[PDB]
């Protein structure tokens, strides 16, 4: 029941926190990239690929 | 090299209501709706309900609620506000030019809308105490309310702010009542600055043709005298003192304009002597210690207090006033000169013609010519009639103040405060 | 009828000229029947040193006490024998001696301006009286917890420089400070280039000018050459001052980061971001629908007394933040609100409250300016911050101009991630630590 | 009572080998399942709103 | 009276930056938020690993 | 005054399962709540004491 | 005026007498759900009706713990069933949904 | 000369939407924090004195 | 204070006092509101010294033998300097004191100066007094003799 949210202050204030929310998938898969040394992606890093 | 200013115009309607508007071509709009409402119109069954009245003015209305009257007004950089007198409320409203019509609707639905709902109502009782606890913290505030309450028996007496024991009690069918009895045709004045006529006529004919409360500016205040003391220890004695003196209008009330002008109303210069001030040079004379004496002078419609206002230390308290009521004993007695009633005179008209300078203050002026004349009275005019004030009236002023059945109001550590009595 | 914006272009300008002096004399004709007229000098207490310190106070309450050709008491005799108001103010950078008046007597009223800020015959007997009543003064001030806030907040903000001083100074200078030094200050800081005749009312420019020259005939005529020095840039600290005493039944609160100062184009959008969070106060109809989401938070939860934010401006630097007043058990509340505030505004300012900001900011504006007195402080304090007079039109240009991202931005820039100044007292156990509310000036999130 | 006996249905179809009525039955009343909890339900919910005039 | 109060001197605790009394904190400013928050940066850096 | 009350540990007790205001009116169906608990430390003693020779 | 709208009415009885809160005295306003909306409604009526309210809640927990019923006489007939919350539940409803259009621009 | 008000005498209270409730004219608060100690009220179960809504560029 | 001014007639016979006299009689036997928390250890001292001396007391036993109440008196009621006179002498003024409550029954006194208790007068109002009505005798009487 969300029709509340729907509004040109809303969509200012998404609009707002967009660069933010794009970085914090950036923080978040690379994260996840290091923690499981995900080979399929870390091949194409220069220095990295250590084999 | 500015406008050739527009003059005021000014309309009475069939139904008594007067409209005032100027257009000064400014960048902001005051409108007032002057009622004749102010806290004289309480009996002893509803005292207080005119200070809940004038805290009410952003309840819920017929189509405009607490919510968007807050919100409505804020979103433009609007300002409503409610002030009210002995004798009126004034429901003032300012904005942007281009806002004005978003203002009115709010301020006619305030004055003719409220729902008062009981729950709002129940809400607000609490600033009651609020509001009044802030005011009452000028010792001044106190002192001029016992003043009131011990001159008059009636009507004048009642307080600007609720009794204690109505706080909680004050009810919603109280309020509708108010409004009823005292909002309509002949008892308003709608005012506007930076609005034109045709407009606030044609808002006033659609929106305030309202009338079936009471006709009378009129219980009519019946002043009686006494005295009001109340133990502080607040270090410094307030006290005023006080004889009836002359109704709003009436050509007397300028005498007593300008005798409060020779003995002295505030100061002019930044931590001066007061050289001018007889009151402050009369008492200065006897008393070597913190002080202050100025001249007071209340005029209303039907009465008016003159007087004079003290503050001293507790043990200096009958000193100063002693010295204080000589020195107007002394006008009384004749010793008067023409160049003193002169400069109080210069005082006077510049004080005037200081106090219109603004929006705010020339509104007001306005608002409550209207109410308690029924017209507008240009500058030149009202100088005219000060000027009109022969040096006799003003010492016939005095004569009735010292001669007159006096009121006294005082508090502090009273020990050696006098009695009237004792005067 | 006339727009808004008709309305603007319809005030008239501010006419300025320059006397053989540095003398700036300047004024707006209207059609009142009064005025205001008054000297704005560019002395304040950021021109002072620590032996200086309160001369310029103490010169305000010689001020009115008597000149070499009006003795004593004469000049209040011929103030208030004409109905006249006499004023004066000193601030950290700004005197300003001023007289309302008859616009008949702005003839007198020049004669007599020109007589105080000339001829101020400092007489010994005086200066002893007023040392009395300004360490009265002194005690009576420290009972306004506000005025002692303010106090704080500058003195830790400024922390090593002389904006960190009291206009008043220190209760020693007070007793030790003699007629040498004051006539010393008298002779530094009251010189024509750095003070302005500025009137509003019901006068021409013409006459202004004609009495400018006729009463401030060579004042810095044949002088000026010698150690007339600049100010000095002044280093904030960002730091904190608490002044704990718990017999004192409310806490105040001040914090600020540092502003950009008199000149800044920034002034405007922060006033905005400013206006936004606004004001609060216990008497203030109607709590809970406030638009503010400090100002309603306070209402409903009682988390205060009383709020207010501020941007004092000094040349170059100034106090940019809020203070409040409430209960011991609502600092914490009260800070976490205003902070997350700034923070708001830093990062996800809106588009819609940004206009509630801009109107809110054009009506305080435009009702500021009513009336002689406004309006001739506003014409003299002008010409000593920005050269002009800013017109109105200006102003609207210069508001119109800032939206949301134009809040973002500006906020950004002053607030995020800065160190604040703070300073309490009273009752201020539960104001956070310094480390709490610097933590406050960040998001994680963002 | 309808989810509770669908569920019985659920339990004693799980106790059965996958063979051929049992498989039938069995899918049905796991569309059942999802179909009382996921549509059923608050349909029924709304139209005793309007039943009681809410 | 309040007015007797001076904040003592703290040049003794002060970075280098931060003692020209007549030197705007602006500038100096990025560069020691730069340091200190490097300090965690890799900190971070250090227990990730 | 009562020791139940104010003794930090006995606090918790009291609030939860002494003072606590239940409805007038629940059921048999909530008892199940507390056998629920029952369960879970009839579950850990057993379950421990068959742990020792497991 | 309709034989049919009578029909939705007698629908309507029934299932009015088939939730059966009537049974325990209770009113259909009595039965509604407390939420933010609920809550404040029930906090705008007036006395009278809010000291009715409680006891009738407080009549039929005291049936509901006991697991009885009312004699039939004292039942709630459908037709002397007073939605006396409605228009306060409405008039909530209505200003959250104003603050709501606000918070939008 | 009416408003009463500003005859500079008996009170006026003003409440607003915006801006704190003031008391009104005259009487003595005045040449009289000019001799001195008058201690002030300042800040204590309280509103707040001056006002804004008078801000600048 | 609460307790005892829950008694609409401790007001007024209070506040009757406060309007009659300007002094002494004019005090309350309540402390004033602003008081309380103000009263101190130094001013109470100085109340049992000036005022509970010899000359101010008087030590009335029964059940007690007078040799014994006497030693007690010659032992430890040897008081004396504070103050003599019954005496800063009330000055009668006269007036009104008047306080809106909402209570729905009006209670107010009304008095003159009478006569100081000994005095030959006094008995005369005493009687006076009784003619006019004291309370009542008979329980929910008409008052037939008041
Ligand atoms: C009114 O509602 C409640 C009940 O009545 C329906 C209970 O009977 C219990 C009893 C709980 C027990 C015995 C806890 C056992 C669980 C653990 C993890 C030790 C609680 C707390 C309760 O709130």
């Amino acid at each position: 029941m969300l029709t509340r949210f729907l509004g040109p202050r809303y969509r200012q204030l998404a609009r707002n926190w967009v660069p933010t929310a794009s970085l914090w998938g950036a923080v978040g898969a690379v994260g996840l990239v290091w923690a499981t040394d995900w080979r399929l992606i870390l091949d194409w890093v220069p220095y990295i690929n250590g084999k | 090299v500015p406008p050739h200013p527009q003059d005021l115009e000014f309309t009475r309607l069939p139904n008594g209501l007067v409209i005032a508007s100027l257009e000064n071509y400014a960048p902001a709009s005051r409108i007032g709706l002057f009622i004749k409402a102010g806290s004289r119109y309480e009996n002893s069954n509803n005292l207080g309900t005119s200070h809940l009245l004038r805290l009410a003015s952003s309840l819920t209305t017929k189509g405009a609620s607490s919510f968007k009257i807050t919100r409505g007004i804020e979103a433009v950089g609007g300002k409503l506000s409610v002030t009210s007198t002995r004798e009126n409320m004034a429901y003032t409203v300012e904005c942007l030019r281009d806002d004005v019509d978003i203002l009115m609707e709010f301020l006619l639905n305030v004055t003719t809308a409220p729902e008062f709902r009981r729950w709002e109502v129940a809400a607000l009782q609490p600033q009651l105490r609020i509001d009044k606890a802030v005011a009452l913290q000028n010792p001044q505030a106190h002192v001029i309310e016992n003043l009131h309450a011990a001159a008059y028996r009636n009507a004048l007496a009642n307080s600007l702010y609720c009794p204690d024991y109505r706080i909680g009690k004050v009810t919603p069918v109280e309020l509708h009542d108010y409004v009823q009895n005292h909002f309509t045709s002949a008892r308003m004045a709608l005012i506007g600055l930076g609005v034109s006529h045709p407009v606030l006529k044609q808002v006033a004919e659609q929106f305030l043709n309202i009338r079936g409360g009471l006709g009378l500016s009129g219980a009519k205040a019946k002043y009686h005298g006494g005295e009001i003391r109340e133990q502080n220890g607040d270090s410094l004695v307030h006290a005023a003192l006080v004889a009836e003196s002359a109704a709003i209008g009436s050509a007397e009330a300028n005498a007593f304009s300008v005798l409060q002008h020779v003995l002295g109303a505030g100061p002019h210069v930044k931590r001066g002597s007061n050289a001018t001030s007889s009151l402050y040079q009369a008492v200065a004379k006897g008393v070597h210690q913190p002080f202050d004496v100025s001249a007071f002078n209340a005029s209303y419609s039907d009465s008016g207090l003159f007087g004079f206002y003290t503050i001293s230390q507790a043990a200096s308290a009958g000193d100063v006033i002693k010295a204080a009521y000589n020195q107007v004993k002394t006008i009384a007695q004749g010793n008067l000169s023409n160049p003193d009633v002169q400069a109080a005179k210069n005082k006077l008209k510049a004080g005037y013609l200081m106090s219109v300078e603004s929006s705010e203050g020339f509104l007001d002026e306005v608002g409550s010519q209207a109410l308690a004349a029924g017209s507008y009275t240009p500058p030149s005019t009202v100088l005219q009639q000060i000027d009109a004030v022969a040096d006799a009236d003003v010492i016939n002023a005095a004569k009735k103040f010292v001669s007159g059945r006096k009121s006294m109001a005082a508090s502090g550590n009273l020990g050696h405060t006098p009695f009237i009595d004792e005067l | 009828t006339a727009t808004y914006a008709q309305a603007l272009q319809s005030v008239p300008e501010t006419q300025v000229s320059q006397l053989d002096n540095g003398l700036r004399v300047a004024s707006e004709q209207s059609s009142q029947p009064t005025c205001t007229v008054g000297v704005w000098i560019d002395a304040g207490s950021r021109y002072e040193s620590e032996k200086n310190n309160g001369a310029g106070y103490f010169v305000e309450h010689l001020a009115f006490k008597g000149t070499k050709n009006r003795p004593g008491n004469a000049l209040e005799k011929e103030v208030e024998s004409m109905g006249a108001h006499l004023n004066a103010y000193s601030t950290r950078e700004h005197t300003a001696y001023y007289i309302k008046a008859l616009s008949k007597d702005l003839p007198k009223a020049v004669e007599l301006l020109a007589d105080i800020v000339q001829n101020c015959s400092l007489e010994d007997s005086q200066i002893e009286k007023e040392r009395d009543v300004i360490l009265q003064e002194l005690q009576e001030n420290d009972t306004s917890m506000r005025d002692v806030v303010f106090n704080y907040l500058h003195a830790t903000a400024f922390q090593g420089t002389p904006l960190a001083q009291s206009v008043e100074g220190p209760s020693e200078n007070v007793r030790k400070l003699s007629r040498a030094d004051l006539t010393e200050y008298l002779s530094r800081h009251y010189k024509a280039p750095r003070m302005v005749l500025a009137a509003a009312g019901g006068l021409e420019h013409r006459q202004l000018l004609d009495l400018a020259q006729k009463h401030f005939s060579g004042l810095s005529g044949t002088y000026d050459e010698d150690a007339v020095p600049t100010l000095s840039p002044c280093r904030f600290t960002g730091s904190q001052i608490c002044h704990r005493e718990d017999g004192l039944p409310l806490a105040h609160v001040a914090i600020a980061v540092e502003g950009p100062g008199w000149a800044h184009p920034d002034n405007v959008a922060l006033q905005v971001a400013n206006a936004i969070i606004g004001h609060y106060d216990c008497t203030y109809g109607g709590g809970a629908h406030l638009s503010s989401p400090l100002a309603s938070i306070a209402a409903t939860n009682k988390l205060c007394q009383s709020f207010q934010t501020f941007n004092i401006c000094y040349a170059d630097t100034g106090l940019l933040g809020a203070h409040f007043v409430c209960d011991h058990m609502s600092i914490d509340d009260m800070m976490f609100v205003l902070q997350g505030q700034w923070m708001r505004l830093c990062t996800s300012a809106t588009e819609s409250e940004v206009l509630r900001g801009k109107n809110l900011l054009r009506n305080a504006l435009v009702s500021h300016l009513d009336g002689t007195t406004p309006v001739c402080e506003d014409i003299g304090r002008s010409l000593l911050t920005y050269g002009r007079r800013i017109p109105l039109a200006e102003w609207e240009s210069r508001i119109a101009e800032v939206d949301a991202r134009v809040v973002r931005e500006v906020c950004s820039k002053y607030f995020y991630d800065q160190c604040p100044a703070v300073a309490g007292f009273g009752p201020i156990e539960q104001l956070p630590d310094y480390n709490r509310i610097r933590s406050g000036m960040f998001w994680l999130r963002f | 009572w309808a989810l509770v006996a669908d569920l019985l249905t659920l339990t004693w179809i799980g106790g059965q080998p996958v063979e051929h009525p049992y498989i039938t039955i069995g899918q049905l009343a796991s569309v059942l399942y999802f179909l009382l909890i996921l549509v059923l339900m608050p349909t029924a919910g709304t139209i005793e709103n309007k039943l009681l005039k809410w | 009276s309040h007015t007797d109060i001076k904040v003592p001197d703290f040049s003794d605790y002060r970075r280098p930056e931060v003692l020209d009394s007549t030197k705007s904190s602006k500038e100096s400013s990025e560069a020691r938020k730069g340091f200190s928050y490097l300090v965690t940066a890799t900190t971070t850096v250090g227990v990730a690993y | 005054t009562n020791i139940r009350k104010s003794h930090p540990l006995m606090k918790i007790v009291n609030n939860a399962f002494i003072d606590l205001p239940a409805p007038s009116n629940i059921s048999s169906w909530w008892n199940f709540g507390s056998l629920l608990g029952i369960c879970l430390i009839l579950q850990i003693l057993t379950g421990l004491f068959l742990a020792m020779h497991y | 005026v309709s034989a049919s709208s009578r029909w939705l009415e007698g629908i309507r009885k029934w299932y009015y007498n088939a939730a059966g809160f009537n049974k325990l005295g209770l009113m259909r306003d009595d039965t509604i759900h407390e939420n933010d909306d609920v809550k404040e409604a029930i906090r705008r009526l007036p006395e009278n009706l809010y000291d009715d309210r409680v006891f009738r809640i407080k009549r039929a927990l005291d049936l509901s713990m006991r697991q009885q019923i009312l004699p039939k006489e004292q039942w709630t007939k459908y037709e002397e069933d007073k939605s006396y919350l409605e228009p306060y539940l409405k008039e909530v409803i209505r200003e959250r949904k104003e603050r709501e259009e606000w918070a939008k621009k | 000369m009416l408003s009463v008000a500003a005859r500079s005498g008996p009170f006026a209270p003003v409440l607003s939407a915006t801006s704190r409730g003031v008391a009104g004219a005259l009487r003595p608060l005045v040449q009289a924090a000019v001799p001195a100690t008058s201690e002030s009220p300042v800040l204590d179960l309280k509103r707040s004195v001056l006002c804004r809504e008078s801000l600048r560029g």
